[PDB]
RNA sequence: GCCCUUCGGGGCAUUUGGUCAAUUUGAAACGAUACAGAGAAGAUUAGCAUGGCCCCUGCACUAAGGAUGACACGCUACUCAAAGAGACGCUA
């Protein structure tokens, strides 16, 4: 993903996209030489105090969890959940009425999964 | 006190030297509340 | 007397041969001895004897499988779930307070005392509204090959923080063998060093000083490789504006 | 944070060294109140209540420390716990009625006084309840309080207090009824001989 | 609907209570829902702080009145001085005759 | 309004339901206690009442204890059993 | 207000009991007599004193059968087993000894009390002994294996008394922290806590035929009904530290007061039919007047008291007394009796 | 039950649980930790 | 592989294993060295206990030792007022 070389200090922070690749690189480059006869101290990085890196990591955690939730929930359910699509918004307004007008059914009742729920269910 | 002034002097001179007082057999009082006993709830809501 | 183990950690065989060892190991969270259940995975004849890594009380506190230590509702790691859903993490994580809380609460944790659902929808709605003198357009000299055959580097400017190095690498892998690719997102700079000059010449020929990678506009030029140092914020801003000006 | 850790270490070492001295708990909880660590101070005070359950001074200081930081509902729960644990300490009841009279809340003060009168206290609490109801008008409800008072405290002194009250705030027929009920009751419980 | 307003035969507005929730907020489960205003809470905090400052003033006055060297000195420390003052406050009524004997330099 | 009929009258006020209770006659969604947009999220205890009707305060003394635990928490426990109102024959046999 | 009963049947009229008189005083102990145990066949009794001896005395003659040594501190408990030929002693030296009466030798030790032990009771139907001490703990021991099968914790003061009965609450521990704890023996859990006493609870007793017990602290004796621990009545008028309590098969409560005082009460009514003050053995101080232990014999006709003037006093009820010579002076008073 | 996303009904399982063969020579595996006492049971009202 | 056979066929035997061999980066312990230097109100000292998120040696978790093993020596407002004058002044 991202290599930030803090030059002058002789320090770099390599971020792979995969954790297994990061562990492989740490166990492979430890006590190796780069170009001259040196011993590299390839260790586990702590946390980048740069707030930009903090919000990047927090966001990436959030879309990882969002990917898991989107895998868990049905496609119509999540498509109504974000509501960026206007047609999905119209589907939420028309479907969450159930006869009684001016209801706008709560997300606990509408976005519910089970055999006895009142929804297309699953 | 002398450790405090030398730590401040080396703090001014660029480097941030880490200070550690973690002896063995020692409990952490800043991580969480030591032996945390939360107050018993009553009839009055106190979440605000 | 029975572990709480998810289906993907359990064997594919519906009939499980399981070993049980009272106080076989200490829990990987609270360091208390606990009954360890172990079984042989679907990787027959070599692999790892899969086992309950944490105790049952910590598995109730974390709502996780005892083997994989992932969330038993979405299949996420515990810290990923807690950071992305802002959960309470009901229990101390210090040294002595862990045994204190487990000693004083092991009967109420079993009954479900001391349900996210809606917070997942809150996270999805929060990520729905995500909210993450100009230089002239490049003339022909930018992508024409220089007379010096020793010139090999391709300088890219305009790189945002959302663009990984691997997208650039396999975008430029189709032109030839890349010896090196240095991407500094802090300075929005990138250097591509090929092994053959024909690949760099083809990159300059079919890029023509401009590029779009994953919706990000970038500017490409020939360059002798120079290092990137501690560099001023105004210069970073003006070549970011230049990289945006690569598409006028 | 180094200062906080060293002070916490010193306070916890004093608590471990001698836990039966209330000053260590008081100092630790007050200090943790000073850095606005209200959950920590609450935990220290509740641990002190685990060591000293029936200490009225610790209850008073913890209710006061909760009140001075404008945690009203916490302190009212605390006063409910304090009058539940020690219903025969009139200091806690007096503080509880005083606090819920300071914050407006006159029906709340009245129901706290009703619980106190359910516990059948000394004459001072009955007089305080009568003074509460006399302050905000409400004389007839004070008359039922005198009825319950003369049931609980059937000495001639309380009957004379009811007589003076019904003289100042009621008809002369009420005073005659009060005196007749007093002499009749004392004649039928202490006998015809021991009327004052 | 808990309280009922009736214009009686005498033409006066009476207000009868079905329950007992109006008089005392027992039987009224919304006693938790009372919220005191800012002025009353400020008055309570001010009175508690006034009691606190009275305690500090009394402590300072007691220390100032204990800091005076009026009389014969026998002690060597502050705690010794306080203990000797306590010994006086208990033992004058039993040992004043012995103090007289010590002052005179003669008979018991 | 009374009930021979309630058609043509929509609840517009929170006091239109009297103390509360949505009217089945009107086929419009009705909220006797307003919007439940947020959860309850209150950590208070469930307030109970006793037989004669007063706020029951024995949930504070019994807090943290099981139901078989014997806890004396009222003035009624300070009265002798023979004098304890609803007390006739007392069985004092092993 | 909580309603009372106005039937005037809430106060039982006291039954007549004859007054008690001094019969015997047995010297020989060189410490305060603090233990006393009548064997189940009513022939001899067992006194343990501050001279760390246990003396076996013939009950009829008051004549010293035997002296047993082996404790090194004051003997506080003693129990002759009705089902085994065993005697059970506890002391201030943390020792709980089981004596084989067929050999007059200590055959078992029940070790584990961190401080001096004050009480010791044999379970009436089970093979269990129960000790309590200055460590705030009631140890429940199995007789056969010497195993500490229960640690009854929850008191914050010295466990000073303890009774064992055949039904729940099977253990009742009074402590110097002014609380009384009712314990289910099967689980080791507190069934109930009684906090009515203001001072340290020093005496407990159970009735032989009724399912009730009594506790006693200074100035106050309280009668309670099992299994719920409902407060039955007060015994009032003994303004002293009460060390002991002895109910008879004929419903007699005996409270002995540390200042040398004595009260004989009718159990059902709470009426004090006798109020005595013991007398000191010659050579004693005024401060040595005190009844430190007491028991009834199995017949109930003799009260054995061990007293802080190192004496043993036998008390008989007066055979030349009639209800006319000693009339009951109780009247059904009509007082609120502020509780 | 259903867990980790997917909600397909998995087949029910028959599980054989056997105690593990332990080395007869193995000493006790873990040290004993001295944890301080927990808080007591909630104290009753004081009925003086 | 073997056995049985009405050559159609059938039988015997049935799922091991908490172990990468691979010492820097999954956690040993000192000593030397420098430094400080053994408690009880003058000096010199025998001790025995007490409390536990302090231990060591020991079979002793029912000895005895480790300086009486060490540790404790601190810190200190808050259940908290009433008077009877006088008084810059307040005020009826
Ligand atoms: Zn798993």
């Amino acid at each position: 993903e991202r290599i930030r070389v803090l030059n002058n200090r002789g320090v770099a922070f390599i971020t792979y996209t995969n954790e297994a690749n990061a562990q492989f690189a740490k166990e492979a480059m430890a006590h190796q030489s780069l170009d001259h006869n040196e011993i590299l101290n390839v260790r586990w990085a702590t946390a980048d105090p740069n707030p930009l890196a903090q919000k990047r990591e927090q966001r990436r955690i959030e879309e990882q969890a969002a990917e898991a939730i989107r895998r868990a929930l049905p496609a119509e359910f999540v498509a109504e959940i974000e509501g960026k699509d206007p047609e999905a918004r119209k589907r939420r307004k028309l479907e969450s009425s159930y006869g009684l007008e001016g209801y706008e059914a709560p997300d606990a009742v509408h976005f519910a999964r089970g055999p006895n729920a009142v929804n297309p269910r699953g | 006190l002398a450790a405090l002034q030398k730590r401040r002097e080396l703090k001014t001179a660029g480097i941030n030297i880490k200070i550690t007082t973690r002896k063995k057999g020692q409990m952490d009082y800043n991580a969480d509340i030591p032996f945390e006993k939360k107050p018993a709830p009553g009839f009055y809501d106190t979440t605000e | 007397d029975f572990p709480s183990v998810c289906e993907n950690c359990l064997p594919e065989n519906p009939y499980v041969k399981m070993l049980k060892e009272d106080y076989g190991a200490e829990c990987k969270l609270c360091t208390r001895p606990f009954t360890v259940f172990s079984w042989a995975g679907d990787g027959r004849a070599h692999g790892r004897k899969k086992r309950t890594n944490i105790c049952l009380t910590c598995a109730r506190l974390k709502n996780a499988c005892q083997c994989c230590i992932m969330d038993l509702q979405f299949g996420l790691p515990i810290v990923i779930r807690d950071k992305a859903l802002e959960l309470i993490a009901p229990g101390p994580q210090s040294e002595i307070n862990r045994e204190y809380f487990a000693q004083n609460n092991e009967r109420a944790i079993e009954e479900g005392r001391a349900k996210t659902d809606e917070k997942a929808r809150e996270l999805l709605r929060r990520l729905a509204n995500s909210k993450p003198a100009a230089l002239p357009p490049p003339g022909p000299k930018d992508w024409l090959p220089p007379a010096d055959k020793s010139i090999m580097s391709l300088f890219i400017t305009g790189i945002e923080d959302d663009l990984p190095e691997w997208k650039i690498r396999d975008f430029f892998k189709q032109y030839g063998k890349i010896k090196s690719l240095v991407v500094s997102h802090m300075t929005h700079c990138a250097f591509v060093n090929y092994e053959t000059r024909e690949g760099a010449e083809k990159a300059a020929t079919e890029l023509k000083g401009r590029a779009v990678i994953a919706g990000c506009p970038l500017r490409i030029r020939w360059s002798i490789p120079r290092p990137i140092g501690t560099m001023n914020k105004e210069e970073r801003a003006e070549m970011l504006r230049d990289g945006r000006s690569a598409f006028p | 944070k180094e200062y906080q850790g060293r002070k916490r270490r010193e306070f916890e070492d004093y608590i471990r060294r001698n836990r039966l001295r209330l000053q260590n708990w008081f100092q630790y909880a007050q200090w943790e109140l000073e850095q606005k660590e209200f959950a920590r101070a609450r935990s220290i005070f509740e641990r002190a209540l685990d060591v000293h359950p029936n200490n009225t001074q610790l209850w008073i200081r913890y209710i006061e420390a909760e009140l001075k930081n404008r945690n009203i509902n916490h302190a009212r729960n605390l006063l409910d716990r304090a009058v539940t644990r020690l219903p025969r300490v009139s200091k806690l009841w007096y503080k509880y009625v005083y606090v819920m009279e300071m914050l407006g809340d006159i029906p709340g003060t009245r129901q706290v006084f009703d619980r106190w009168m359910k516990w059948e206290p000394d004459e001072d609490a009955w007089n305080a309840y009568i003074k509460l109801e006399k302050r905000y008008g409400e004389y007839e409800r004070a008359r039922q309080i005198f009825a319950a008072y003369t049931q609980v405290h059937p000495e001639p002194r309380t009957w004379l207090k009811w007589a003076k009250f019904e003289e100042e705030f009621g008809t002369a027929d009420m005073v005659r009824d009060v005196f007749q009920s007093a002499i009749q009751y004392i004649a039928e419980t202490l006998g015809d001989d021991a009327v004052d | 609907g808990t309280l009922d307003i009736i214009e009686t035969e005498d033409g006066e507005m009476i207000a009868v209570d079905k329950d007992g929730t109006f008089f005392s907020t027992a039987n009224a489960t919304d006693f938790a829902q009372h919220k005191p205003d800012k002025a009353a809470v400020d008055r309570l905090v001010a009175d508690l702080r006034k009691a606190e400052e009275a305690s500090l003033k009394r402590r300072r006055e007691k220390l100032a009145k204990s800091g005076e060297e009026h009389g014969d000195v026998t002690y060597i420390n502050e705690k010794n001085k306080q203990f000797n003052a306590k010994l006086a406050r208990f033992y004058n009524k039993y040992t004043a005759e012995i103090r007289d004997s010590f002052e005179r330099g003669t008979m018991v | 309004p009374p009930y021979p009929n309630r058609a043509g009258w929509r609840p517009r006020a929170p006091e239109d339901f009297g103390d509360g209770g949505a009217f089945p006659e009107i086929p419009v969604a009705q909220y006797p206690w307003g919007k439940n947009d947020s959860s309850s999220k209150s950590n208070a205890l469930v307030v109970q009442v006793d037989s004669e009707g007063k706020v029951d305060y024995t949930a504070i003394a019994r807090q943290g204890h099981s139901s078989d635990r014997i806890i004396h928490a009222s003035f009624k426990d300070l009265i002798p059993l023979r004098q304890r109102a609803e007390a006739g024959q007392i069985d004092l046999s092993r | 207000l909580v309603r009372r009963s106005e039937s005037l049947l809430a106060q039982p009229r006291p039954d007549w009991h004859p007054p008690w008189k001094l019969m015997r005083v047995i010297s020989g102990h060189l410490g305060w007599v603090r233990a006393l145990a009548v064997e189940p066949n009513n022939q001899w009794f067992a006194s343990g004193a501050g001279d760390r001896t246990i003396k076996i005395w013939d009950l009829a003659s008051g004549q010293l059968r035997l002296t047993l040594t082996g404790h090194i501190s004051t003997v506080r408990g003693l129990a002759v087993s009705p089902r085994h030929p065993y005697m059970f002693s506890c002391g201030e030296d943390k020792m709980v000894k089981c004596w084989d009466l067929e050999t007059n030798k200590v055959i078992r030790h029940y070790h584990g009390h961190l401080s001096g032990v004050y009480t010791l009771k044999l379970h009436p139907t089970l093979d269990v002994l129960v000790t309590g001490g200055r460590d705030g703990v009631a140890r429940v021991w199995d007789m056969r294996t010497r195993s500490n099968v229960h640690v009854l914790s929850g008191h914050t003061g010295t466990v000073a008394d303890l009774v064992c009965q055949e039904a729940d609450p099977q253990v009742i521990t009074g402590s110097l922290d002014s609380t009384v704890r009712m314990w289910d023996l099967a689980a080791g859990k507190t069934m109930g806590v009684l906090t009515h006493h203001k001072k340290g609870v020093r005496a407990l007793v159970t009735h032989p035929t009724e399912f009730t017990f009594a506790t006693a602290s200074t100035g106050s004796i309280k009668q309670w009904k099992c299994p719920e621990g409902a407060f039955m009545q007060n015994f009032e008028g003994h303004n002293a530290i009460i060390n002991t309590l002895a109910v008879n098969d004929q419903n007699v409560l005996f409270s002995g007061g540390d200042n040398g005082s004595m009260s004989f009460w009718d159990w059902k009514s709470g009426y004090r039919f006798q109020s005595l003050d013991t007398t000191a053995q010659p050579g004693s101080l005024d401060a040595e007047l005190g009844i430190m232990s007491s028991t009834f014999d199995m017949s109930g006709a003799r009260l054995i008291t061990g007293e802080a003037d190192k004496t043993i006093k036998i008390w008989k009820e007066d055979t030349t007394a009639t209800p006319e010579t000693h009339p009951i002076e109780w009247k059904p008073s009509l007082v609120r009796r502020k509780y | 039950s259903a867990q980790m996303g997917n909600n397909t009904k998995k087949q029910e399982r028959i599980i054989k649980i056997v105690e593990r063969q332990r080395d007869p020579m193995e000493p006790p595996k873990f040290k004993h930790k001295k944890i301080p006492r927990g808080p007591p049971s909630p104290p009753p009202p004081v009925m003086h």
